[PDB]
RNA sequence: UCCUCCUAAAGAGUAACGGAGGAGCACGAAGGUUGGCUAAUCCUGGUCGGACAUCAGGAGGUUAGUGCAAUGGCAUAAGCC
RNA sequence: AGGGCUACACACGUGCUACAAUGGCGCAUACAAAGAGAAGCGACCUCGCGAGAGCAAGCGGACCUCAUAAAGUGCGUCGUAGUCCGGAUUGGAGUCUGCAACUCGACUCCAUGAAGUCGGAAUCGCUAGUAAUCGUGGAUCAGAAUGCCACGGUGAAUACGU
């Protein structure tokens, strides 16, 4: 890579609400506080009409 | 800072930085603090990261931001696609609720169009 | 280089035995990533072009190269040679460390994220996806932010199929909806 | 709308012919003028030609109907555009 | 007055108030050299982004390009850096 | 019987609510007048976040009920932002009256959160308990007022002059 040319690039830590913890080179310089992750998200876990109304609201 | 996918803002009050949120309006906003044991005045930024993870909590009890949004074009679209007096009124863009359209309307109108 | 370990003692595995190749060379691999900004707002002004620059160069780790029209175009009032743009072509260690940050950290931050489309494969197993908003990558501030700008990310594989691309993605868990 | 506690409206003529209709088959529509009367679940397959004022309006009932007024499917007023 | 093509009869040249177009400059780099490079157009995928910007791949193979007409050249490029 | 008088490219009149800080919101706490009520007004209690509901006194009334007056005052907060201003529009869930709330009711709850940052030319009312502002009541009426009729609270400016 040229030299003195490009940004900051170091190893920081990324730690989610669900206690995952991902040890990730970076440019961001300080240590990461996430609110979620690959490990915890609904759509990457799995965890994501009439009639049945009306005889639920007018039971007799 | 971030909750249900969008930054809350972090100067103000709790319980007005949490109505930021599409879904939650003061009612709700009151609720989630009672319910995280958070009192309203503090900051969104006065706040730790388990106090925030237990807003975030609090939260995921109700349908908002993106999930209501499908919710809310569900519905709509359900009473388009009926053909009822009510999905015809959403079609035309004129008032739903039976309303006066002779004048006022603008709301659903939009601005005059003249002649 | 977790996901390029993990491609190579897991993925390549999986791939040879779901597509019954007869050498190891033929599973398909990741080439490079390339990350585009088409910044025409710098029309007119060149501080657009520079903060893209910026953006892109944080999130990327590396310095980006500015594009410039390849022709004059009076449909978007450029002419030949106007810097309209910026690229980062990653590889290597750089692209394997960006896949991982991408797919664990900026996609589940993607605000109302319900997966990414799996047609989104040029034909020739190569994966293109947008972004909408930089503020999704941790190494944008999100109270420095001055304009709202999204970009392009392309995967480019050496997969001879769409399928062939869809399945070595899939394997790194790519989440496709 | 009406209060849960006193079930849904419904006009009994309505009721008996949508019972003898579901009864003896799938009949020709059903002519009625009660607009005010709810969808029923049972009423799903029939066509029921509602009053609109001046004719009536063939409504194929379908599962999302249920709960609204047969009215709200037989519009009363002809509005095209004005300069037209 | 000068340039290009045709008339012009496969060397040169060849007329008409014959048929068609251009010039009266530009450039200290758009000159020299060394190293490198390769076009148009279309298709597919891709934030804003659209018929047309930038990105990735494919098809194509010079249908591009040449400071300015036209003809003859040009990949070993005379084309691009 | 059902529909219409409630339509909706548009023009005008009369209003209501605002655009905020002389304000908004929360808590606490003062001071009215006038009026209506028997198929009516309906307390207390219990349930419900609420509209309400169930039970049930009292009152043909200076007695009972409608029926916390609000502005105000203190404390706290918001700190000039399309906002903790505004509350239109729309989705969902309800209540009540009424044979019946689709067209086409009022009200409640959750969510939504538009225009609007004081209004071109023009133009209206008002000389004092008036204007302005703040609540309250009544007729019509099953239900359905920002209209109308009526009642108090606070309470100005200015009139040289012709
Ligand atoms: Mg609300
Ligand atoms: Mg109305
Ligand atoms: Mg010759
Ligand atoms: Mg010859
Ligand atoms: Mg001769
Ligand atoms: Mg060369
Ligand atoms: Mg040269
Ligand atoms: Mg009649
Ligand atoms: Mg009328
Ligand atoms: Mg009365
Ligand atoms: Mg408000
Ligand atoms: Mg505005
Ligand atoms: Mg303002
Ligand atoms: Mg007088
Ligand atoms: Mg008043
Ligand atoms: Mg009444
Ligand atoms: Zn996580």
């Amino acid at each position: 890579m040229k030299k003195d040319i490009h940004p900051k690039y170091e190893e920081i830590t990324a730690s989610c609400s669900c206690g995952n913890v991902m040890k990730i080179r970076s440019t961001v310089g300080h240590d990461l506080n996430l609110d979620v992750c690959s490990k915890c998200h609904p759509f990457f876990t799995g965890k994501q009409g009439r009639v049945d109304r009306f005889n639920k609201r007018f039971n007799i | 800072a971030r909750i249900a996918g969008i930054n809350i803002p972090d100067h103000k009050h709790a319980v007005i930085a949490l109505t930021s949120i599409y879904g939650v309006g003061k009612t709700r906003s009151k609720a989630i603090l009672a319910a995280a044991g958070i009192a309203e005045d503090v900051k969104i930024s006065e706040l730790s990261e388990g106090q925030i993870d237990t807003l975030r909590d609090e939260v995921a009890k109700f349908v908002v931001e993106g999930d209501l949004r499908r919710e809310i074009s569900m519905s709509i679209k359900r009473l388009m696609d009926l053909g009822c007096y009510r999905g015809l009124r959403h079609r035309r863009g004129l008032p739903v609720r039976g309303q006066r359209t002779k004048t006022n309307a603008r709301t659903r109108k939009g601005p005059r169009k003249p002649i | 280089a977790k996901l390029h370990d993990y491609y190579k003692d897991e993925v390549v595995k999986k791939l040879m035995t779901e597509f019954n190749y007869n050498s190891v060379m033929q599973v398909p691999r990741v080439e490079k990533i390339t990350l585009n900004m088409g910044v025409g707002e710098a029309i007119a002004d060149k501080k657009l072009l520079d903060n893209a620059a910026a953006d892109l160069a944080a999130i990327s780790g590396q310095k980006p190269l500015i594009t410039k029209a390849r022709k004059s175009v009076a449909g978007f009032k450029i002419r030949q040679g106007y810097p309209i743009g910026c690229k980062v072509t990653l590889r290597g260690e750089r692209m394997w460390e960006f896949f991982e940050r991408l797919i664990t950290i900026a996609v589940p931050r993607i605000r109302d994220f319900r997966g990414l489309s799996a047609k989104s494969f040029d034909g020739r197993g190569n994966y293109s996806m947008g972004v909408r908003e930089q503020i999704i990558f941790p190494e944008i501030d999100y109270d420095k932010v001055d304009r709202v700008r999204g970009l392009d990310i392309t995967i480019t594989t050496t997969a001879k199929s769409d399928e062939e691309g869809r399945a070595l993605l899939a394997a790194f868990d790519f989440p496709f909806r | 709308p009406r209060s849960l506690k006193k079930g849904p409206f419904i006009d009994l003529h309505l009721l008996k012919k949508v019972e003898k209709a579901v009864e003896s088959g799938d009949k020709k529509p059903l002519r009625t003028w009660s607009r005010r009367s709810t969808i029923f679940p049972n009423m799903i397959g029939l066509t029921i030609a509602v009053h609109n004022g001046r004719q009536h309006v063939p409504v194929f009932v379908t599962d999302e109907m249920v709960g609204h007024k047969l009215g709200e499917f037989a519009p009363t007023r002809t509005y095209r555009g004005h300069a037209a």
